């Protein structure tokens, strides 16, 4: 069973846990014990190919800015999060990728763009500006709500395709 | 008999236990043998915050820690202060029932509320610092307290009060301070190879230490780290942080600006040593300060630098890395088996909080109603309690108090800013050793003192 190393990168307050959260935990139960191992892995079937999602998200950790190259390294493919209320998290996204391409040491890392709603403040990103900004570095762009589930698998599973895109070449 | 309490509408806390105000674990409190509560309502909280059939002291710790997040300090004082004041159910007909409920529910519950505002002012303070009208109330409340029983807990909490509005020595002998080339009292020639490899592992974990130690689960709880105002709620921790982030980038610094290949192998090598006497003293912070500039993009790519480094300390620093892979597998397993003094690394603790706050909802519905869901809060007090369980224990090491300050005053980054710098690390890392097919150049040498470690084993016995 092939397994992916995802990794989840973005400004703090950007519900970036959510995102990973609502991806892992059962679909109707809310609670969430991050200290036990079923907490990052997920046995999930994408285009009829079963395989294992083990996700590092390091919430929290964003101060330790340091490290950041040791967590992007441990990566096949990577999820850049911003939220469409903070218009701060989307320009950060540049700087993200540049590191993330510097980590890996190429042009063509498996990556996608994720804007995530919560709530309030209201939007101050709209889509086309994130597409255009996707676009520009030939990634996917999915945008996800964190509280009703929208978006979520369609987000770690573009990823995955994306992956898997890299590794045929 | 049950009691006879007197109704809800003259005190709220005499309402019966419903699934719709309060609801348990199936499992039993370790130790004591009573009821896990999972969620009810503030008014239910505050009844088993003061219960009249036993103490509970892991609920009035968790409970202090964490409220907040659901109810205001100002309004905790008020509810404890209803609680207190019980009325006597109707008429006694004229004292059978009077002189059992006054000694079996009225004077265990004001005790209990006692045991409250004494643990609140020793341990949670802040409150009170912060908000001084909070601290006005309860004076006059406790001046208001009149039974012959609660005397001495009155005089205790007023004693406590009193003591918090005002403003190291070993067990045995400490080792002997290590030196190198650099001599005793001349701060201008220290750096990261004149200083003995082994001070500089001691000083840096006892500035680590101190670091870590000065965090507060008021830091913490709520995760206050990550919003707007950080740098007001959580102070400690982002020192804490940033001297762990310096120290990962001097490190990194030290070795691409060291342009010589065989000075730059002994840089690393040296670095590595360094590592070796954390892992001695269980500083885990500082293990991963090393692992993190070794990981980083510019210090990784040095292939021609690490093929020189003996095998003894590539094996270390292997062994060091794999602490964190794995979601911190072995660096988790190996923590929970040793004991104080250590210095943890907090990031996991940070991601923890953060993800239990966030992946579990504030309240939980029940018939309708709206009970405040308490497990939430119990998860982020054993975290906050792990933390605090090695902070208690100091190390017996001496202070050198220059290599403290050099420490202390390191700034690798100078004036400019992040990207800029770390730019100019990863340019140099090009310019030392460029990409593949251009050759290697070499590099004039910098250092005008011997090269040769000293070592990573003490000079003098004892
Ligand atoms: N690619 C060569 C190389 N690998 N590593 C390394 C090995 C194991 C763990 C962490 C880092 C280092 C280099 C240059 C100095 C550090």
């Amino acid at each position: 069973m092939t397994e992916y190393k995802l990794v989840v990168v973005g400004a703090c307050g950007v519900g970036k846990s959510a995102l990973t959260i609502q991806l892992i935990q059962n679909h109707f139960v809310d609670e969430y014990d991050p200290t036990i191992e079923d907490s990052y892995r997920k046995q999930v079937v994408i285009d009829g190919e079963t395989c294992l999602l083990d996700i590092l998200d390091t919430a929290g950790q964003e101060e330790y800015s340091a490290m950041r190259d040791q967590y992007m390294r441990t990566g096949e493919g990577f999820l850049c999060v911003f939220a469409i209320n903070n218009t701060k998290s989307f320009e950060d996204i540049h700087h993200y990728r540049e590191q993330i391409k510097r980590v890996k040491d190429s042009e063509d890392v498996p990556m996608v763009l994720v804007g995530n709603k919560s709530d309030l403040p209201s939007r101050t990103v709209e889509s086309r500006q994130a597409q255009d900004l996707a676009r520009s570095y030939g990634i996917p762009f999915i945008e996800t709500s964190a509280k009703t589930r929208q978006g979520v698998d369609d987000a770690f599973y573009t990823l995955v395709r994306e992956i898997r895109k890299h590794k045929e070449k | 008999e049950q009691m006879r309490l007197p109704s809800a509408d003259v005190y709220r806390f005499a309402e019966p236990d419903s699934e719709e105000n309060i609801i348990f674990e199936e499992n039993m409190q370790p130790k004591a043998g009573i009821p896990i509560i999972k969620a009810g309502t503030v008014i239910k909280l505050i009844e088993r915050l003061t219960y009249h059939m036993y103490a509970d002291p892991n609920f009035v710790r968790t409970f202090l820690t964490t409220y907040r997040s659901f109810c205001k300090p100002q309004e905790l004082l008020s509810l404890i202060i209803e609680r207190f004041e019980i009325p006597e159910p109707e008429p006694t007909e004229a004292s059978a029932e009077l002189k059992r409920f006054r000694k079996e529910y009225i004077q265990p519950v004001q005790l209990r509320v006692l045991n409250v505002c004494r643990h609140w002012v020793e341990h949670h303070f802040y409150d009170f610092e912060r908000d001084a009208y909070l601290l006005q109330r309860m004076e006059e409340f406790i001046g208001t307290v009149r039974g012959k029983a609660m005397k001495k807990w009155v005089e205790s909490i007023t004693k406590i009060i009193q003591r918090k509005k005002i403003a190291i020595t070993f067990q045995s002998s400490p080792p002997t301070v290590e030196w190198h080339i650099s001599r005793p009292g001349h701060i201008e020639t220290f750096d990261l190879l004149t200083l003995h490899p082994i001070e500089i592992a001691r000083q840096l974990t006892l500035l680590e230490s101190d670091l870590y130690r000065a965090v507060q689960p008021s830091e913490l709880v709520g995760s206050v780290w990550t919003k707007e105002d950080k740098e007001i709620n959580s102070p400690n921790l982002l020192k804490m942080i940033r001297h762990t982030t310096n120290l990962t980038l001097w490190f990194e610094k030290c070795i691409v600006e060291t342009e010589n290949l065989e000075e730059r192998v002994a840089v690393v090598s040296r670095i590595i040593e360094i590592l070796q006497v954390f892992q001695e003293l269980n500083n885990f912070n500082g293990v991963l300060e090393v692992v993190s500039a070794m990981n980083s993009s510019p210090v990784y790519r040095l292939d021609h630098t690490f093929e020189q480094i003996p095998s003894r300390q590539k094996k270390i620093l292997e062994e060091a890395h794999e602490l964190s892979e794995d979601h911190y597998k072995k660096y988790l397993a190996k923590l929970r088996s040793i004991n104080p003094p250590c210095v943890p690394f907090f990031g996991i603790y940070l991601t923890n909080i953060l993800k239990t706050e966030e992946g579990n909802p504030e309240v939980l519905k029940r018939h309708g109603k709206e009970l405040i869901n308490f497990s939430k809060r119990r998860k982020v007090a054993e975290i906050t309690g792990e933390i605090q369980q090695y902070q208690n224990q100091p190390y017996c090491l001496r202070v050198e108090s220059d290599i403290k300050r050099f420490f202390e005053n390191l700034n690798p980054m100078g004036n400019s800013m992040e990207k800029e710098f770390t730019d100019y690390l990863f340019n140099k890392s090009l310019e030392i050793e460029p990409r593949n097919p251009k050759p290697l150049p070499r590099f004039p040498k910098k250092y005008s003192y011997p090269l040769k470690s000293p070592g990573v084993r003490p000079s003098n016995p004892r």
